[PDB]
């Protein structure tokens, strides 16, 4: 249909297998993963005591359905019409249904083959709006491509990226090409981020969700890059110069995030915030998308911590502490005091449901008489006529 | 009864005698022994490295019949072994082989280069079963022999030592007879047939098997401390982890029912993190090993709470309630499962 649709054929004879398509394949996948992700999810371990687990060929079967869906997704939704929300939900649910560990333990070449490639598109394609953001903004493609980007790529990869970090399974899926491919993601998505322009204020969130997803996700502590040889998961410690040399690196380790910057800085740029006393309107990518990260990055960096693992505690990729996160949790209340009186929105309410991590994972004796502000400032301001929370 | 012959190793069967001869003695030289004059216990010397006329048919046959049970066992585990490539035989090379090491016996010495081959944990699997398969055979060998199981070797009673089954087994033998079985199927995927077998998915097993007569016991308070006003509190430690229940019942609770399958109890199972009465309802946690669960009842206001290390368990929604609404009858005891 791409191929002549200019051409002779400006209606396509199969309107059948078109309708039959978009109004009972996609819902029908949707509503039968929904139901049945259990099944698909169970692996050697027994969550589902009752039902038993899917074979490895069906959880390639997934996996393949999952990458052959998306390859269809790609640049395609004003052609799908209404139905977009449809493809796109069942991307969701399949991302939600895959089990990557068993994939790559047992799995077709072919399949991981897709899986490397739609990554590799993911990143080919926040690339591209890049290059068209960047003086495209005064000007079609860039808008067919900022539409598909906005409406399909932060969603689809938001949920992969959380289900992965739900599941740890990043330790067995990003790695070589997989793991270039998200390095590049991650900087698209911190770019994406700290850039301002019209059509990045007008979807902030959705980049927070999917950069938040995706440091959750993966597996190298970018932000603390410093302590780059303990971990044993790098392609730094792991595949070498030969590989460096092989295939495209940053060949620094200082240089693999440029623009991203290091984590104390981001701390100490948290600390001077609210304290400068600096507005809302003239720089708020910070609150909206960098603490969220910080918040994922600490809750799934937490247990590789030194004062969490004493054993081998110099052999830690990352520094973290009880006392980095009531500090940055205090800067987070220091902002929202600060900021709740004038420019009122939900981003507060966003940010409180992602900070919930850490609330949660804060141990309770500092909830005594540390916390104790916290609810007070959040009853005495809920004091009014109407009620919340 | 299912076993049958291979249908391509008819003419290889002679091949892979010698072949199983080879690795006989080559594993036999090498676990440490050498060849000596006369057999003694603490030579640690073989001297059967001899001509055929002393050297024990009987131990031939027992060698051939044991690679044929070997290679029958792996056909009855699902490996419809491959045939590869001939290019094994000129592949192998070689390496630098002292002369101490090298065989006086005439025949050459095939060690080969088993380190680069990476032995896949489902081989590694095969090899548990193979190592636990041959224990039994040898097992059941000596008992149709007549041997019976001691504390140390007694020739004159028949007394064996080792006969004991493979997952208790001694680390030493057990360590010994698994590289020599291990050094089989190297050898094998050496000359490169290679093991198509399957994969054993996990199997859920019921793992019931106490007395027919009782799947659980039920302890409880005495029917006279039934109590049917105020609050009350009590706790239930959890030693094990598992199929447990705690909570309160009524003085007809009946012994032989699992609690909270009918009316007469209100009970809490943190095994699948449940509330049960009349039914199954998903509810609070799950305990582990020494963990504390406390129970309290009101019976002015007829509710219940159960509470997990100090913490109080709640339901779905944010209720606090294991049990709202009950008559207090009779009254209620504390009871488990
Ligand atoms: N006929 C045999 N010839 C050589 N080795 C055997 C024979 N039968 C079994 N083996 C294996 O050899 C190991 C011990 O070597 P040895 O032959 O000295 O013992 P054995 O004479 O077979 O006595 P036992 O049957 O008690 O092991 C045993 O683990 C056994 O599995
Ligand atoms: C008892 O004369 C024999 C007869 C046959 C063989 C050996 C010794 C040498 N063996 C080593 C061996 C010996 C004894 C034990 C044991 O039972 O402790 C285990 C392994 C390999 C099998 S060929």
């Amino acid at each position: 249909f791409d191929g002549g649709s200019r051409g002779k054929g400006e209606h396509f004879p199969y309107e059948q297998e078109i309708k039959f398509f978009a109004k009972v394949v996609l819902p029908l996948i949707d509503q039968y993963f929904k139901n049945h992700r259990l099944y698909f999810l169970s692996a050697a371990s027994r969550p589902l005591c009752s039902g038993g687990h899917a074979s490895n060929k069906e959880k390639e079967m997934v996996t393949s359905l999952f990458c052959k869906l998306g390859v269809l997704v790609r640049h395609r939704i004003s052609l799908f019409g209404n139905d977009a929300t449809s493809i796109v939900n069942c991307l969701h649910i399949l991302g939600q249904t895959l089990d990557a560990r068993t994939v790559m333990k047992t799995g077709l070449e072919s399949v991981k083959s897709a899986l490397r490639a739609f990554l590799d598109n993911a990143a080919e394609d926040l690339e591209k709006t890049m290059e068209n953001l960047k003086q495209g903004q005064f000007t079609k493609g860039v808008t067919q491509i900022i539409n598909y980007t906005t409406v399909a790529l932060l969603p689809m990869l938001s949920s992969l990226f959380e289900h992965i970090g739900q599941h740890q399974f990043g330790e067995d899926l990003i790695l070589e090409d997989v793991q270039v491919s998200c390095y590049r993601i991650l900087t698209s998505l911190y770019a994406l981020g700290t850039s301002k322009s019209i059509y990045v204020e007008r979807q902030r969130s959705a980049l927070g969700e999917c950069l938040a997803a995706f440091a959750g996700a993966f597996p190298v502590a970018f932000l603390e890059t410093h302590l780059d040889k303990h971990n044993i998961y790098s392609i730094y410690n792991t595949k070498s110069s030969r590989e460096r040399a092989a295939l495209s690196l940053p060949t620094n380790v200082e240089d693999v995030c440029p623009n991203i910057p290091s984590l104390e800085k981001l701390m100490e740029e948290i600390v001077e915030l609210a304290e400068s006393g600096i507005r809302y309107t003239q720089m708020p990518h910070v609150m909206e998308v960098i603490l969220p990260m910080l918040c994922s990055y600490m809750s799934r960096w937490w247990e590789h911590g030194p004062e969490n693992n004493p054993e081998r505690a110099e052999m830690c990729c990352t520094a973290l502490n009880s006392e980095h996160m009531n500090t940055l949790l205090g800067n987070i209340l220091k902002i929202i005091y600060n900021n709740l009186g004038i420019d009122e929105g939900a981003w507060m309410k966003r940010l409180a449901v992602f900070s919930q991590p850490i609330i949660n994972k804060v141990k309770p004796q500092l909830l005594k008489t540390h916390f104790l502000p916290l609810m007070e400032k959040l009853k005495k301001k809920a004091a009014t006529v109407v009620s919340e929370e | 009864s299912q076993i049958v012959l291979p249908p391509h190793l008819e003419r290889i069967r002679e091949k892979l005698a010698e072949n199983i001869h080879e690795l006989w003695v080559m594993n036999k030289i090498e676990l440490g022994w050498q060849y000596g004059p006369v057999r003694d216990d603490n030579k640690r010397q073989h001297p059967c490295l001899v001509e055929f006329s002393k050297l024990p048919e009987q131990e031939r046959n027992y060698n051939l019949q044991m690679s044929l049970e070997t290679l029958k066992t792996l056909l009855a585990l699902g490996c419809h072994v491959g045939i590869s490539d001939e290019h094994a035989e000129d592949k192998v090379k070689k390496m630098k082989l002292p002369k101490n090491y090298q065989l006086t016996s005439g025949y050459k010495p095939a060690p080969m280069d088993l380190s680069f081959i990476k032995l896949t944990p489902s081989q590694e699997a095969m090899v548990d079963k193979l190592a636990e398969n041959a224990h039994n055979v040898w097992a059941r060998d000596r008992i149709r022999q007549g041997w019976t199981y001691g504390i140390q070797q007694d020739v004159k009673n028949r007394r064996n030592p080792r006969l004991v089954p493979y997952t208790l087994l001694d680390d030493r033998t057990k360590k010994s007879n698994k590289d020599s079985l291990r050094e089989a199927v190297r050898t094998l995927l050496g000359y490169g047939y290679n093991l198509e077998a399957p994969d054993q998915d996990h199997a859920a097993r019921a793992e019931v098997c106490s007395g027919t007569g009782e799947r659980f016991r039920i302890f409880r308070a005495e029917k006279t401390y039934a109590v049917k006003a105020g609050r009350w509190y009590f706790e239930f430690e959890t030693v094990t982890a598992g199929d447990m229940r705690v909570g309160w019942s009524r003085p007809g609770c009946q012994p032989d029912q699992e609690l909270g399958s009918d009316e007469r109890a209100f009970a809490f199972d943190g095994f699948k993190a449940q509330r049960w009465h009349q039914g199954n309802e998903h509810y609070g946690r799950s305990w582990q090993a020494g963990d504390v669960v406390g129970c309290m009842v009101d019976m002015n206001e007829h509710t219940m709470m159960f509470t997990l290390n100090g913490e109080i368990l709640l339901d779905d929604s944010g209720s606090e309630l294991a049990f709202k609404d009950f008559d207090v009858g009779d009254g209620f005891i504390p009871v488990c499962s």
